[PDB]
């Protein structure tokens, strides 16, 4: 967790980089979403793109973004070193975040973090031989009442027991999507021990519109 | 009215929460939204705000300011900047997951309650920051927005009213301090999301300098529903100064972790024994309960069998209401290791700007490891409240005082456990 | 190598309250005299709005 760089021949100012045409276009849409005058606000999302590009930043992607957009390069290391989201490293394939906050600590989650440790023969922050994983510790996800709960490159992975994880990794290793989803019998939120609310059918529109309207 | 809660399905707002039906726009039409949207921007601005101000619903985010008020803060004539409305969909904090429900199973409601809430201020157009790590809702949330521009409800002519509102959706980048509003109105704009300080408020200059709203997802998907049945009927749950409907997240160490509405003063003890199945255990099995996420303090068992979850009852009970996130710890959990995680995620998530959070929190941490561990003193205890009395109110985000105030509870509610624990480790290893 | 001198008024400061008095105490012993006007710094207009303008240019780059 270093927040200086220094220059290395894989991350060198000279390392090849630019933007797909495809992706120039939709530079374009998200530089025309904002309004005249504050075009570093597309700073945000576009280095955001450049990501995926890669699935990490190297220091040029930071330069490339502020020559296009007329901003300091400096404000653009800013931010891809405010935010904990930007790789300014290479991570592998499927980036695993393990989320340990308290109302996850409560159901267990370090379960599933040592399955996962003893699984893949790695340790929190470090990358498979064969670049196919990367395990590291995050904070709250949002989706608590579903814990414990993994997030895999974009996809939510909830509800899960060590049992799951590893099938899921064993999943992962084969080549196929799971299915983003909690491994439990409830579908998002609802009460395992049957729907506590929410039992009665839809009224309808025009149903308590006050007069006068 | 005395006694609250048990809602009944057909108050509820926030139908097809748990995604059992259709989310898109055909599914969304059959259940009330959308319903009479012109009729409320041809009446406009005056009419909407008095009848958001009439029901007395408070900002759900987590501070309960009053909605009419802050709402109606923006509504001055222009002096030559675009008004803006800015929704704040980040919940970064833990225990907390109702607006991702909302958003993810019901986007249509939120687009409609923007276009409310932009013509009640006369925003130009509405700006949603969805959490980076959402990126299945903020999806969702676009093909909701795709669908409700293809049928002309939103952009050219608005829902046939001669209005002009847009909707647009940024992705955050995984950061809990783009919550907060100022810090959020800064991340818009292309910058490290560290909040601005007040005043100037956001009504003044905002978003860009623009006047600028930032409200809620949660009060602002109800913000049709209030204009459209009434004032009076969202004013007719609760007490006074409590009204409406609340989503509460039951989770920890309980036997069915669960978001579901209910009415706004609903008995802590029989929300917990009736919605989440109760305590793993038993009743007789709670330690604390931690009732609106790591921002608001605890509670232990003594206070959580007559206590009523709106926002007076709770802040009479030495603590807060918050985003209404229950989490539970009974008795086979370590409440200083919790409350140790807890200040572990808050130094882990600090903007770092003004320098009592930036060294406090992280001084904070060490003595929680330190007490976790046992290798401390009494004495330094009560030290550990001074440090928590020179954080908060000194700070320019109210981070300080969300990381304040588990080390104050904590300390008061348990001071023995912590006292047995340093002891035990002095007479063991010493 | 030290600092060798021949100058008794070398380390001669004196202190007043107000320029007249310094100026009597001058004349009054025979000793010409410079005297520099006090430089008050001037006051600004401080505003921290100003560093997030809508159309001008003192908007911050980052804070
Ligand atoms: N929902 C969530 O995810 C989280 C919620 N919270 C809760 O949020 C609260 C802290 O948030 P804050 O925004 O700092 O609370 P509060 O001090 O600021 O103010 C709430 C709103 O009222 C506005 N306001 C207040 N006085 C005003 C005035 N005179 N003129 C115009 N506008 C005015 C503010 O601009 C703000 O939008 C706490 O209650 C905390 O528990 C904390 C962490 C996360
Ligand atoms: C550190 C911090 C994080 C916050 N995160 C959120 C959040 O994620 N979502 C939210 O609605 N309010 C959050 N808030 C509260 C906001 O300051 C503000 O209350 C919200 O944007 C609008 O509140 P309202 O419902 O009263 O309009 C946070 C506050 C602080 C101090
Ligand atoms: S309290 Fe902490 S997070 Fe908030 S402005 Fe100060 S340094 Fe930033
Ligand atoms: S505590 Fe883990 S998702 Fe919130």
């Amino acid at each position: 967790a270093l927040f200086v760089h220094r220059d290395t021949p894989k991350n060198n100012p000279e390392t090849p980089f630019d933007f797909t045409p495809e992706n120039y276009k939709r530079i374009e849409a998200i530089v025309k979403n904002y309004p005249e005058g504050h075009k570093a606000a597309a700073v945000l999302p576009v280095l955001d793109l450049a990501q995926r590009q890669n699935g990490w930043l190297p220091i040029s992607a930071m330069n490339k973004v502020a020559e296009i957009l007329q901003v300091p390069p400096m404000r653009v290391y800013e931010v891809a070193t405010f935010y904990t989201m930007y790789n300014r490293k290479p991570v592998g394939k499927y980036h695993i975040q393990v989320c340990t906050t308290t109302p996850c600590m409560l159901r267990n989650s370090d379960s599933i973090l040592e399955a996962i440790q003893k699984k893949l023969g790695i340790k929190v922050g470090e990358t498979t031989p064969d670049k196919l994983f990367t395990l590291i510790e995050v904070e709250c996800l949002g989706a608590c009442v579903n814990a414990p709960m993994v997030q895999i490159n974009d996809n939510y992975y909830e509800d899960l027991t060590p049992k799951d994880i590893e099938e899921i990794i064993d999943e992962l290793k084969a080549g196929k999507i799971p299915k983003p989803g909690p491994r439990s019998g409830r579908f998002s939120c609802e009460p395992a021990g049957g729907l506590t609310s929410l039992t009665e059918p839809p009224k309808g529109p025009g149903f308590g519109v006050q007069a006068g309207l | 009215k005395t006694s609250f809660g048990s809602l009944k399905d057909e108050d509820r707002i926030f139908t097809n929460l748990y995604g059992r039906h259709d989310w898109r726009l055909k599914g969304a039409q059959s259940r009330g939204d959308w319903y009479k949207t012109k009729e409320i921007l041809l009446k406009g601005p005056d009419w909407i705000l008095g009848e958001v101000k009439t029901s007395g619903l408070r900002g759900r985010g987590g501070a309960g300011f009053p909605t009419g008020l802050k709402w109606s803060f923006m509504n001055k004539p222009s002096d030559g900047r675009p008004k803006y409305l800015v929704v704040n969909a980040d919940e970064g904090e833990p225990g907390t997951c109702k607006d991702r429900e909302i958003i993810r199973h019901d986007p249509h409601k939120l687009v409609e309650g923007c276009l409310v809430g932009g013509r009640a201020m006369g925003a130009r157009a509405a700006y949603i920051y969805i959490r980076g790590e959402f990126y299945n809702e903020a999806s969702n949330l676009q093909v909701a927005i795709r669908e409700a521009y293809e049928a002309g409800l939103i952009g050219k002519n608005a829902c046939g009213s001669g209005y002009d509102f847009d909707v647009f959706v940024v992705r955050g980048a995984g950061a809990y301090i783009c919550g907060e509003e100022t810090a959020l109105i800064e991340s818009i704009e292309g910058k490290q999301g560290k909040p601005r300080l007040k005043p100037p408020f956001p009504a003044d200059v905002g978003v860009f300098g623009c006047p600028t709203t930032v409200a809620n997802v949660e009060t602002v998907a109800v913000s049709p529903t209030i204009c459209r049945r009434g004032g009076a009927w969202f004013a007719s749950f609760g007490r006074e100064r409590n009204s409406g409907t609340k989503l509460f997240n039951i989770s920890g160490h309980v036997n069915n972790p669960c978001t579901v509405e209910e009415e706004m003063s609903v008995p802590l003890k029989e929300l917990i024994e009736k919605h989440a199945g109760g305590v793993t255990g038993g009743w007789d099995n709670l330690l604390a309960v931690i009732p609106g996420g790591s921002s608001t303090p605890l509670i232990p068992k003594s206070v959580c069998e007559t206590v009523l979850m709106d926002f007076d009852a709770l802040i009479q009970a030495q603590t807060g209401l918050g985003t209404a996130a229950v989490i539970v710890m009974d008795r086979s959990t370590d409440i200083v290791k919790a409350i140790a995680r807890l200040i572990e995620f808050y130094k882990h998530e600090s903007c770092g700007q003004c320098t009592p959070c930036r060294e406090g929190v992280d001084w904070m941490n060490k003595v929680m490891a330190r007490f976790v561990r046992g290798d401390a003193r009494p004495a330094e205890i009560d030290s550990l409240w001074e440090i928590s009395k020179q954080i908060e109110g000194h700070t320019i985000c109210a981070l300080g005082d969300g990381a304040a105030w588990p080390v104050q509870g904590l300390i008061r509610h348990f001071r023995p456990e912590l006292e047995e624990r340093m002891q035990r480790f002095a007479q063991q290893h010493q | 190598g030290w600092a060798s001198t021949a100058d008794p008024l070398s380390n001669l400061v004196l202190t007043f309250s107000t320029k007249e008095d310094a100026i009597a105490f001058a004349e009054k012993n025979g000793w010409s005299y410079d005297v520099e006007e006090r430089k008050v710094p001037k006051p600004k207009s401080k505003s921290y709005g100003a560093n997030f303008s809508w159309n001008k240019r003192t908007r911050v780059s980052t804070k």
